[PDB]
């Protein structure tokens, strides 16, 4: 056991007698309501620790009586964790009854060594025709996803947890990193009306964790870790293909340079912490594909003041292998999802990658796109019938591309009516290689929109008179 | 390391760290008598104009300041671990602070068998039978098995009554009843 | 005023009689533990800069000595480290094992094995805190050492001996300049003449951990991993782990220097050394200074960069060369650290971020990048084609239906296209002096731009093939002569009539 | 120092909450539940928007409709004793005393009082909360409770930041504002509005305290000092005004 000697704000001191614990451990203060997790991490001599809180701190008395668990913060996990609701120390937060499970895990874990590393690219294939196309995705990378609210950006966050699930077999993890009460409440309810989590079976398709924003700076750091650990699981004991979401990855930075000024310390630059670039490091390293399985993570990334060149969106970019970003102005065209084709970067597009056949197909549609958007300024000031006929098919094949991009989900189906379609990775890339040569060009607009494969579209010409 | 008994009061400060570090050495092998005698002894020796002199004078040294000490507490009486602690005051510069250490010791050594006295600050002295049965309460009071030592002191600011203190309990019968007649104001 | 080593602890040793079961001169305890170094008492016979061990087998170095404690700098984690713990002492500065037994493995920053195959097998052992050579044993290099790169070879040329920067922004083509320079020695690493052998060292720090594995299957696909070493210390180490990555990633080159062999050494990158550096200075509470860095980040790079030198004659012969690499925020060449550097290394090479999206690649800044000293160290066959080449580049960027502008646009577009190059495809010397040569004597001056980089592809494909044997002459004498230049005519413009537009 | 509601007892904000103000009702909507911050400048006219909105509520609070009545708290953070002298006046001539609170740290008491305070009006808005009623606050302003926390900071000894500010000054807003929720049936069916005012310096949204409380609440409504002049009262900035309960808060007709 140990005493309490110093509480001053949200860290307290803890004195010991014999059993010194090691960093990175746990202790839980004796006396109290609810579970007050204390976590060691500095030795300051003379037996005695220094510790961050994750709770509140008020109510703790000089003196007091604190156990040691001799091991870190371990978490329920298992297969019976997905469709649940937990905090940074596993708790249930639902009310739906204890999470029963076999085995625990603890969050604090080494990153896997050098010979288990994969030795090859691979695209994760999602279904989405202008993902996979255009920015493609590789087994294992981080994806960053620009765009907030009102975009239509918790749609897409819903429907690739359940294509993962059909075409690849392997569940998901979200991890709310400070966010909102009112927007964590929605999101529950949003996938409960969508199928992914299910109230009455065990056929539910993600886990949640929520470490919400009004909580202690020490605990709105270690939940993007917490929510690693269960996402390990469905590797290093199963091999699915896991998913992994963060949101976002700001207010993981921003949290660690809180906890190490009130550890008194020297900030660097802006503000930061001095150790800014392992608290990055000890993080993103574990998520890799190893030799069993993987865990690929789609993280939304903030940017403050408009800086690119900022300290906290400076590291994070190091990191990230493929970026899609979520315009609002395809939005107000009607198209869905509002994915931008041009400014939309992937590393893994090479023709030593992912070949010759999807590497001459998709460079040709970025290019198309590009002329179209320097035709459409000249039509705009001067005139349209000016320009020569050569370019006249290049306007009515560009706005024949830009809505074969447009695809209806299965999230979805209630709402707007359609069938969701999910389109494997060889029919994209057919479909492209023919509306390129003018080989569908005599059809009308609106048989391209809000379709499957190209095998549909030609079978929405006839309906149309 | 090893670990170390806790004192009872458990102080703080430059000079309780060094009447702790010789409780942990005294509690065990069972010297905590024979150390307290030596050190109301080592303070009358100290405070001689011989002495006093060249301890506090910093141009001597630190090695001959040493050896004027190391023979001086050798030569009278003692032998014990206590003469390890004069000569690692004086090599860490500390020769200044040993009153420190010996008044903090004594307070230390007290509560095993002390009581944390009182204090009644009334008025003039009064009569023999209203200090024995105070006296005879209080005893009621500590339920330890120690007996119980006390201060009076002359305070005439108090109109007419008294407060009491019994360690860190402070008991209040004084003129602060008149400061509650706010009461008629604030209401 | 209260002392690190006035805790109880402490004084109960000395006030319960002076002990004797404990060392106090070859062994000591830790006291505190947690900002990275450590609070270690005793140990009064530790030199400076001495690797201990502790407990639990991490080693450390002795960097601040103390009358009441010893700092050390604890290399990996601190987690497995207590309070109370006790901590030997080695005996000798910190080392690292070194010799002609490591060409092939992968070790991480102490000289350890993870590539999983077993002991190095080493016999000699060098410090990491050596100093350069003096002004005496040093000379001006001579010898070319050769890149495959068409831009690089005959633009900026570099020598054995000659440090040389590289530096762009993220994504522009940084490392694989530095994957062709260690695939390009396998033809001289497989030959006859030892005179012309040159090993490879590579430095990954603050690198992920993918990515070095990625590399040296490349490496092994292009028997490449039989000269080369690789250190290693990726972004989920710790902090004096990749602190202290170059200076053994150096003294592994420094023992074929000094044994009349060549070698070069990639430090990639050292960017991030220096901001591991800061983070270790600010965790001891020192006053900072520009861009919070401490005021002896110029100290970390030049006695690191001093030591890359050619020996003379009489030591030896041998050589170190050093290819460092900057990585700058939105092409910022005015900050802090890239102009600490700048004034260290002889020249420059830039990669701009503005052509490599407009489809040039390598995206080669020519109006920036210059190298001083390695420009007399080449060979003059090349230096009799690429001199004119410098001309026509440089009367293309004054002019950016006129007389005398349309002339130059028309040629200086042409030369712009044959400087691309393909990936992981280092081309011999003497085959790059034909494809310079149809570009600067006035042959291709009729073609169509977009079929130019066609016409490449099939004239190197067959003078390689029809013409080996009048090729080898180039390489042989190491000139273009009256004979050889008059036969060289009659090789281009038989194939452009051949060759079907 | 209580804390909030979970995610549990929590539902969608669905209820419209009127200020009166012809630009906040149509293009930036408030419902029963969200926070929405007052940002601009000195002098536009930040506290006079929540004053008009405590007057408005007199319509619903005179009649019989028990779920469309709604009680206003207002939170005075050092200002003058002579400028609540000259508010309170005004919420009596239009018999809006009645049914609001008015809490008053000003400017001459102490450090902590300016502290508490904030603390000490939630406790009477989450009374409402709890018994089925509805309420409103407004903190006026919440840049002067950052600055008079500093002050007690660093005259404890604890270790600064950036301007100054301690390490926990997001820890100190957030769990201010995320006391207001929506409840549901089940509980009670209250809810608690919030509405912080915030000065910036020269319009200047990217300094410490403006960026903590602009990521913590809903939407901003941004009032710029050029409109003011040029005719535009209430110089209500649109183009950079957002709400992000969006048009689910407004009634069927509007
Ligand atoms: N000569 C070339 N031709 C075509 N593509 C190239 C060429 N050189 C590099 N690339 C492309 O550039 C991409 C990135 O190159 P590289 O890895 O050198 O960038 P980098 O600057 O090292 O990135 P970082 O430093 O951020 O890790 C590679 O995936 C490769 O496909
Ligand atoms: N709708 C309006 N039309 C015309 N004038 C107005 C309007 N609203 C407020 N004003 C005037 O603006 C002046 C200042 O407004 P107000 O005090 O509300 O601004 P403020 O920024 O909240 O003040 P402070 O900077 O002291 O917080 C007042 O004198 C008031 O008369
Ligand atoms: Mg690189
Ligand atoms: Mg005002």
């Amino acid at each position: 056991t140990g005493r309490i000697v110093a509480v001053i704000g949200a860290v307290v001191d803890v004195q010991f007698d014999e059993g010194l614990p090691p960093i990175l451990n746990a202790l839980e203060v004796q006396g109290r309501e609810t579970r007050l997790v204390l976590e060691v991490a500095q030795h300051l001599g003379e037996s005695t620790v220094r510790t961050i809180a994750m709770d509140g701190t008020e109510g703790l008395v000089r003196g007091q009586k604190v156990l040691d668990s001799g091991a870190p913060i371990k978490i329920p996990v298992g297969p019976e964790t997905l469709g649940r609701i937990m905090n940074v120390i596993g708790e249930p937060i639902d009310e739906r009854g204890p999470i029963k499970t076999k085995q625990f895990a603890a969050i604090h874990a080494e990153a896997p060594e050098f010979m288990e590393m994969s030795v090859e690219q691979e695209i994760l294939v999602t279904g989405i025709k202008v993902v996979d196309l255009l920015a493609p995705y590789a087994k294992g990378g981080k994806i960053g996803l620009f765009g907030g609210a009102g975009v239509g950006k918790t749609v897409l966050i819903m429907e690739l947890i359940n294509n993962v699930a059909k075409a690849h077999g392997g569940y998901s993890v979200f991890a709310g990193v400070g966010e909102r009460t009112r927007e964590g409440n929605d999101l529950y309810h949003e996938m409960i009306e969508s199928g992914v989590i299910n109230l009455k079976d065990a056929t539910s398709k993600v886990a949640l964790v929520y470490g919400q924003m009004n909580e202690p700076p020490g605990a709105r750091a270690r939940v993007a870790l917490t929510g690693l650990t269960v996402a390990e699981y469905f590797r290093d004991q199963e091999g699915q293909d896991v998913l992994l979401f963060i949101d976002n990855i700001f207010r993981f930075t921003q949290a660690g340079s809180e906890v190490s000024a009130l550890l008194g310390r020297i900030p660097s630059a802006v503000g930061y912490q001095p150790t800014l670039a392992t608290d990055m490091g000890t993080m993103q390293e574990r998520i890799t594909t190893t030799k069993k399985g993987s865990i690929t993570s789609v993280q939304a990334i903030y940017v403050p003041a408009d800086d690119l060149t900022d300290p906290a969106p400076a590291t994070t970019f190091a990191h990230l292998d493929a970026t899609t970003v979520l315009s609002r102005a395809i939005a107000e065209l009607g198209i869905y999802p509002a994915v931008d084709p041009l400014d939309s970067t992937s590393r893994i597009m090479d023709p030593n990658i992912v070949g010759s056949e999807h590497y001459d197909v998709a460079r040709g549609v970025q290019k198309i796109l590009q002329d179209y958007k320097s035709l459409q300024d000249i039509i705009a000031i001067l005139g349209m019938d000016e320009l020569s006929e050569e370019d006249k098919l290049t306007v009515s094949r560009a706005r024949k591309i830009q809505r074969f991009l447009s695809q209806p989900f299965q999230v979805a189906e209630v709402f707007t009516g359609h069938l969701g379609k999910l389109v494997p990775l060889k029919e994209t890339i057919k479909g492209f290689q023919q509306i390129l040569a003018g080989e569908y060009d005599h059809l009308p607009e609106q048989a391209f929109y809000m379709v499957g494969p190209i095998e549909e579209a030609v079978a929405k010409a006839d309906k149309l008179a | 390391f090893a670990k170390l008994v806790r004192p009872p009061v458990q102080i703080y400060g430059i000079e309780g760290r060094y009447a702790t570090a010789l409780y942990s050495a005294a509690s065990k092998q069972n010297k905590l008598e024979q150390v307290e005698k030596e050190l109301l002894r080592v303070a009358q020796i100290l405070k001689e104009p011989k002495v006093a002199a060249s301890i506090m004078n910093p141009y001597v040294k630190r090695s001959v300041k040493v050896k004027s000490l190391s023979d001086m507490t050798a030569k009278e009486k003692f032998s014990p671990l206590t003469s390890n602690l004069i000569n690692l005051l004086a090599e860490n510069g500390r020769l200044s602070s040993t009153p420190g250490v010996i008044s903090a010791f004594s307070t230390m050594m007290s509560v095993h068998r002390g009581e944390v006295p009182c204090s009644v600050t009334t008025a003039s002295p009064l009569d023999e039978a209203t200090l024995t049965e105070l006296k005879t309460v209080l005893k009621s009071f500590l339920s330890k098995g120690q007996i119980l030592k006390l201060e009076v002191k002359v305070d005439p600011s108090i109109m007419g009554g008294m407060i009491v203190r019994i360690g860190e309990k402070y008991v209040d019968m004084s003129a602060k009843t008149k400061i509650q007649k706010l009461s008629r104001a604030m209401r | 005023k209260t002392g690190t080593a006035e805790v109880s602890s402490i004084l109960e040793e000395r006030i319960l009689g002076a002990d004797t079961s404990v060392d106090l001169e070859e062994t000591g305890r830790v006291l505190s533990i947690g900002d990275g170094i450590a609070r270690v008492h005793g140990l009064r016979n530790v030199q400076a800069e001495e690797m201990v061990e502790f407990s639990s087998g991490l080693k450390g170095m002795s960097l601040n000595l103390e009358p009441d404690n010893v700092g050390v700098v604890v290399f990996g984690n601190d987690k497995l480290i207590k309070e109370g713990d006790i901590v030997k002492r080695t005996g000798a500065i910190v080392d690292v094992p070194v010799g002609e037994e490591l060409l092939g493995r992968v070790v991480d920053a102490l000289g350890n094995a993870i590539d999983g195959k077993g002991p190095i097998g080493s016999k000699t052992r060098r410090r990491v805190g050596l100093k350069a050579p003096g002004i005496i044993p040093r000379i001006s290099v001579r010898e070319p050492m050769q890149t495959g790169i068409k831009a690089v070879d005959s633009l900026v040329p570099i020598g054995r001996g000659q440090r040389e920067l590289i530096i762009g922004d993220r994504q522009t083509g940084k490392t694989s300049i530095a994957i062709d320079t260690i695939i390009n020695q396998k033809r001289f690493n497989d030959g006859t003449d030892e005179k012309k052998k040159l090993y490879c060292i590579y430095v990954a720090i603050g690198q992920k951990r993918s990515t070095v594995a990625q590399l040296v299957k490349r490496l092994t696909d292009a028997d490449a991993m039989k000269y080369t070493i690789v250190v290693s210390a990726t972004a989920s180490d710790a902090a004096p782990l990749q602190y202290l990555a170059p200076y053994s990633g150096c003294s592994m080159g420094e023992y074929f220097r000094d044994n009349g062999k060549h070698a070069l050494i990639i430090y990639d990158d050292l960017s991030k050394q220096a901001v591991a550096y800061r983070q270790m200075s600010l965790l001891l509470r020192r006053p900072p200074g520009r861009e919070a860095y401490p005021g002896d980040v110029f100290y970390l790079h030049s006695r690191l960069l001093e030591r890359a030198a050619k020996m003379n004659d009489a030591f030896g012969g041998g050589s170190l060369t050093a290819l460092p690499v900057i990585e700058t925020q939105a092409g910022d060449v005015s900050a802090y650290i890239p102009t600490n550097v700048i004034s260290i290394t002889d020249g420059q090479i830039f990669l701009e971020t503005e052509l490599f999206y407009k489809g040039i690649r390598p995206a080669i800044n020519v109006g920036l990048s210059v190298s001083r000293v390695g420009s007399a160290a080449q060979t003059r066959a090349m230096k009799q084609v690429a001199g004119t080449m410098k001309l026509e580049l440089a009367q293309y960027r004054e002019v950016a239906l006129d007389a005398a502008t349309q002339q130059l646009l028309s040629r200086g577009v042409r030369l712009t296209e044959l400087l691309k190059q393909g990936q992981y495809a280092p081309m011999a010397i003497e085959e790059q002096v034909a494809v310079i040569y149809a570009g600067v004597r006035g042959y291709l001056d009729k073609l169509e731009p977009s079929k130019i980089t066609k016409f490449e592809n099939a004239f190197l494909s067959h003078v390689i093939s029809q013409h080996q044997a009048l090729l080898g002459k180039i390489r042989a004498d190491g000139k273009i002569s009256e004979e050889t230049d008059a036969k060289l005519k009659e090789i281009v413009t038989n194939f452009l009539a051949g060759f079907e537009a």
